[PDB]
């Protein structure tokens, strides 16, 4: 029983860790697919930002266009 | 200034109006401002304004 | 005395918990921060991009200002 | 044929060709595009082209 009060006395000590890890992890793997998430939202809303202002370039240079000088 | 000449004009000018205003203006916008410049270009100087609204668009939309 | 080896079975089934648990975590806890990284840098490539699409439409925008065709 | 209005068409004429350049062109470039412009101006009907390439960067950036 000195080995087993000793053993017990780890056991009590193991299971106080778990307990506080196994949420420090389960929210975690949470948080890996937030950041997952916003980052695909945001290579999203570049891809059209950028879209956006690729095609408003072209708007300009066709009114530019049409309002050549020399014409 | 035969009738080319206003529409012509009433294209390069709304092309303008559409342009600064950041191209905010969409076609329904647009068909009606070509009636308002064709009319008052016959009135400083018909169905005119249909045909420049499609050059307009076919350019900003 | 039964409940020794009991309690030896689950301490060492308790620790190959822990010894499971801390690099799983310890390696998310890289995971989570790589990721909000790449999120900052991603916001940075928007800045950019969009600042450079509003140096050169202003440009236009000045073109286009010039050749007022009411002249 | 004031050269107030030769100036301002080649003002005008750089402007258009360094804009559908994609602002590719930088200063010494519109300065000389800016020589050749009124050089091929003065011949179509100096000095005048440092007003006019001045115009032109003062408008692109």
């Amino acid at each position: 029983m000195e080995k087993l009060h000793e053993a017990n006395n780890e056991l009590q000590k193991k299971r106080a860790i778990i307990e506080d890890l196994e949420p420090r992890f389960n929210n975690s793997s949470l948080k890996i697919e937030e950041l997952q998430e916003a980052l695909r939202k945001k290579e999203e809303e570049m891809k059209q930002m950028e879209e956006r202002y690729k095609k408003y370039l072209e708007k300009a240079k066709s009114v530019i266009r049409t309002l050549d000088p020399k014409q | 200034a035969t009738m080319a000449d206003l529409k012509m004009q009433a294209v390069k000018e709304i092309c303008y109006e559409v342009a600064l205003a950041d191209f905010r203006h969409g076609r329904a916008e647009i068909e009606a401002l070509a009636a308002l410049k064709m009319r008052e270009l016959c009135r400083t100087y018909g169905d005119a304004w249909r045909a420049v609204a499609r050059d307009v668009w076919d350019t900003v939309g």
